């Protein structure tokens, strides 16, 4: 069977940093459960573009933030923050493609 | 009469516009009038209220050019009830001043007539302690207080000032508040044709293409009475009239098919039969007049505080599943912190992709993967009002749901700034008949419109 | 000669508000200094553009109340970043004025220190031309235009002019924009603590429960910083700090969570850690701060257009199915209608149901049973953009969709008016560093509040 | 044999009339539909009660219009149009319960 990843992680969220990007953060509920995922190599670009519908070399970084047993993901914003159409002024509800995310392991 | 009298309504709404060609095509066929309804109590209370249109002003001045210049170049009479979105006398000068710029813009000269609909607060007053007023179906009993704190206060006119105006030489016709079938019945009347079928076309016509299929609240109708019938007609090759469409619109916004009431009779429709004929056209007749003890409706509103709102989406599956239990949570949490003790606040939500459209009566009760969460508040004042909204806005940002993991914010706006102070709210306070009188007479006034200006 | 220093949090933003209860026990463990973040970038451009506040005066003078209060009645200073939302001259005398009203009704003396971080135009030309302008990842290089077409211009301060505001004795700090932990290191810096521990505490105390579990953006946090690291609390039995919650807060709103850049330095967290102690408490350990050549952020926003908008839901399976194609007709009809022809006016659809959060990265890709359909056009002038969002309303309104059998109308308004104007919108402008230099040194000044007012 | 509302009607709507009614009409498309609809006696105020949350006396009239081919339900609007608290001003989308309505003939 694949483990979610709703099932090893406690926060699953989005958030600008700044008007021009979008973190993602992802904290695991263990060590040995963030270890598992970093080494796996599973949680790549490609995954994430897949999932947001950008292309792969969109996403900026993929930042593995062992004091935290956390990942960030960055990625630029495709509409500045509070420019005209925007969706999402502070960045906050941009998470939920992550929720479907399983890993074979 | 004799044989025919056509009517052109050129759009449901003057405002909401229609194409060119298809106006152009109904001129092709000669119209007798150009009528047209410019308002209506649907949008609500705000618009009598505060004295404001719901139609663009741009738009109303770019109809209305073609229709003063198509009716003064060919000696057709153009009428229009409900002036300015609701007839009261600001929207009435407003739809006036419009066309003083037309007539300025074109280099045209007309006569116009303007008839007013408002109505003094003490006329009301009196006829409701002499007995004249009726409520209409589940309208509460008037009261003194409640005429005392409406604003502006109209009757919907019927079809004979609307004759008084045309037969006194008016080739524009700028009626108040009125009676939606009367601006397109007045004149065949006048001239001989049946009433009965004449209002039922109006009423057919009322909104223009609204009663073709597939329907355009933006494209032109026509109207051919003739002695025993009327023919309806479009003039865009995607649009037909059917039996369907027509009989629908002898449907809408009416709560009896059968009896349709206006001032000084009821449409009656028991003997009425709709038949396609031609190519995309209906014949419909049998419709008949019940004449009525005179009557008027009227219609005022009142403000009842000032309303801050703010839009949001949340895409959380967690968020979405709880969201009623934490919505109840942040409006205490917010009560707690401003120390709210005012039963005159009012908060209100609503949950687009749940039960936003219908309420307590929607059926289904669940979400899908997405809410959009509109909020608002209305108040005694403004500042109350936005007070209010901006610390539920910034409490349900942040409020910490029970197995939440999308910890860093929960809402989406899609504005800056997040909150929209929308201002003054009314509710309706009149929607009442009072019996005629000679003190509820329409009078008309014509002046003489120039490209310089009205001339005396 | 302590060892240790505490700090009260009391809330998120200045004016989110929090339990008096909270306060009142955070006040219980003798803080040495209350400091709070009055303001942010997250709501967008607005609120710097036009000079407005995003916190409601009400909570910001009730919050207020509370912290000087309290800092006056027991000599802890009371320290305040970005003044007013948004820190420019306007957001920073609205703030001011609520204190000096707090001072009248409180009946209290004390001094206060005003710092300013509005930077001039002719600094920020001179400096782009001399080279000393960086644009931050993924912003657009900056250019004359942009500076000069900028409204407000702000940028934010570190923990130095606070340290020399405090230095001379100020009972109360009002500054303008500043990088927000500086708002809650800068005393215990100047106090010998460690620079590394006391700005990464800093900026876990900026957002004050929301770092803590559940998270709160109205509720209080303290950090106690001591010669080897700083612990969190909260003042809450129903909240607790966790490894996880402040660990959390350390990645919030960050680039690189390795590596937080400020006004001169970068705090390095290759070596934290995070200890749950006693109970709901947490001990990080570990921060390091390295000094960088120092330089300042700037903010700026531009006017682009002005909004109308309107919301309305679809309750209707067949126009929920085929909206794209619908919102595209719609358009194409307004254009023609009134003659449109500049690529300005721009038109904003957001579906909440299907797509309104996420927009083109939506994964779900069908609605549900309802959408919430929201609006808006920004435009060169308000007249044009309330003249389109009404055609658009309108036209959308009554729309004849292929197959559509809920012919009366298409939209359920929740709201008399259905159209709001919302006025002036700005986009941000500059988001770029700006070397140091003694044109940009931040000057304070100390005012004596007394319940009279400021004398001379 | 079940037979669906939907697929007999070719108007099935809902529209204000006045500030305090909503009105529901059903239009078929031929005469032969709507005289079986109407002489089964299956589309009764229980039947529109239950799906709309109201009690039957809620219900205010069923006109069957022949002229038309077309019924029209009348019930009072439990928010006034533009009252604080209202979802639907113009009465315009309150038409879905119908959609569900199936005949047995
Ligand atoms: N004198 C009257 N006696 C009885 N009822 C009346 C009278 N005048 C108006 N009414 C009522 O008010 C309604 C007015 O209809 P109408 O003139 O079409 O209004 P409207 O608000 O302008 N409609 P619309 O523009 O199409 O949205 C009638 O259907 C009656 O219910
Ligand atoms: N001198 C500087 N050098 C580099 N980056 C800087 C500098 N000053 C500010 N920044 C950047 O701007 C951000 C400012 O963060 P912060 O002070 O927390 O902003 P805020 O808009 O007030 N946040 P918040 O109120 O919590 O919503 C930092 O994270 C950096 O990305
Ligand atoms: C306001 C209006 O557009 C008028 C009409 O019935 O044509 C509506 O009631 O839908
Ligand atoms: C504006 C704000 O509430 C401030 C914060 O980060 O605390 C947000 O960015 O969510
Ligand atoms: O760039 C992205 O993937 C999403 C950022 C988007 O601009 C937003 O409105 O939040
Ligand atoms: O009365 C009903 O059943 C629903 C009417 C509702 O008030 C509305 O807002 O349209
Ligand atoms: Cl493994
Ligand atoms: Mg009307
Ligand atoms: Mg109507
Ligand atoms: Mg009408
Ligand atoms: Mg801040
Ligand atoms: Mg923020
Ligand atoms: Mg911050």
């Amino acid at each position: 069977m694949k483990q979610s990843l709703c099932s090893l992680a406690q926060v699953i969220r989005s958030k600008n940093a700044g008007p021009y990007e979008l973190v993602l953060d992802i904290l695991f509920k263990t060590r040995e459960d963030y270890q598992r995922v970093k080494r796996s190599e599973q949680l790549t670009p490609q995954l994430i573009a897949g999932l947001y519908n950008v292309k792969p070399d969109f996403i900026h970084r993929i930042i593995w933030f062992d004091p935290a047993n956390a990942v960030k993901i960055v990625m630029p914003r495709d509409i500045i923050s509070g420019n005209v159409g925007d969706n999402d002024v502070y960045g906050a509800q941009q998470h939920a493609p992550l929720l479907s995310i399983e890993f074979d392991f | 009469m004799a044989r025919t009298f056509k009517i052109l309504s050129p759009t449901a709404i003057l405002g909401y516009g229609f194409p060119e060609e298809s106006f152009r095509k109904a001129m092709e066929a000669s119209p007798d009038l150009i009528a047209v309804d410019a308002g209506s109590s649907d949008p609500g209370p705000h618009y009598l209220g505060a004295g404001k249109p719901f139609t663009d002003r741009a738009g109303v001045k770019r109809d209305l050019r073609y229709m003063i210049v198509a009716g003064v170049k060919n000696n057709i009479p153009v009428v229009i009830g409900t002036a300015g979105g609701s007839g009261a006398a600001p929207h009435l000068e407003w739809c006036r001043q419009i066309i003083h710029e037309i007539a300025q813009e074109e280099k045209l000269s007309f006569s116009m007539a303007l008839i007013p609909s408002d109505v003094d607060k003490a006329i009301v007053h009196q006829a409701l302690d002499n007995g004249k007023i009726t409520a209409l179906d589940f309208v509460p009993e008037l009261t003194h207080e409640a005429i005392e704190e409406s604003t502006y206060i109209v009757a919907q006119m019927g079809i004979e000032p609307f004759q008084r105006a045309l037969a006194a030489g008016a080739q524009v016709v700028l009626g108040g508040r009125a009676y939606d079938p009367a601006c397109f019945a007045a004149l065949p009347i006048m001239q001989g044709f049946d009433e009965g079928l004449a209002l039922h076309c109006g009423k057919i016509l009322e909104c223009a293409a609204i009663a073709a299929t597939p329907g355009s609240g933006s494209d032109c109708a026509m109207g051919i009475i003739d002695d025993s019938g009327f023919t309806l007609k479009a003039f865009n090759p995607k649009r037909k009239f059917t039996e369907t469409s027509a009989a629908a619109h002898t449907l809408y916004e009416k709560s009896d098919p059968y009896f349709l009431p206006g001032p000084g009779g009821v449409l009656n429709l028991k003997g009425c039969t709709f038949k396609a004929v031609n190519e995309g056209e209906v014949y419909v007749s049998g419709s008949r007049h019940e004449a009525t003890p005179y009557a008027l409706k009227l219609e005022g509103a009142r403000r009842v505080g000032f309303r801050c709102l703010t839009i949001a989406g949340t895409r959380d599956p967690i968020m979405i599943a709880g969201i009623d239990n934490i919505l109840e949570e942040v409006q205490t949490s917010v009560a707690r912190n401003l120390s709210l003790n005012d039963d005159s606040i009012r908060m209100t939500f609503h949950l687009y992709g749940k039960n936003g459209v219908m309420g307590n009566h929607e059926p289904m009760k669940t979400a899908g993967h997405e809410l959009g969460i509109l909020l608002d508040v209305v108040a005694p004042t403004q500042d109350i009002a936005n007070s209010v909204c901006s610390l539920v806005r910034s409490t349900l940002l942040h409020y910490g749901y029970e197995n939440r993991i999308a910890t860093a914010g929960n809402l989406a706006f899609p504005f800056s700034p997040s909150d929209i102070q929308s201002g003054p709210v009314y509710e309706f306070s009149i929607y009442h008949l009072i019996e005629a009188s000679d003190a509820l007479r329409f009078d008309f006034h014509i002046e003489q419109v120039t490209p310089e200006g009205v001339q005396a």
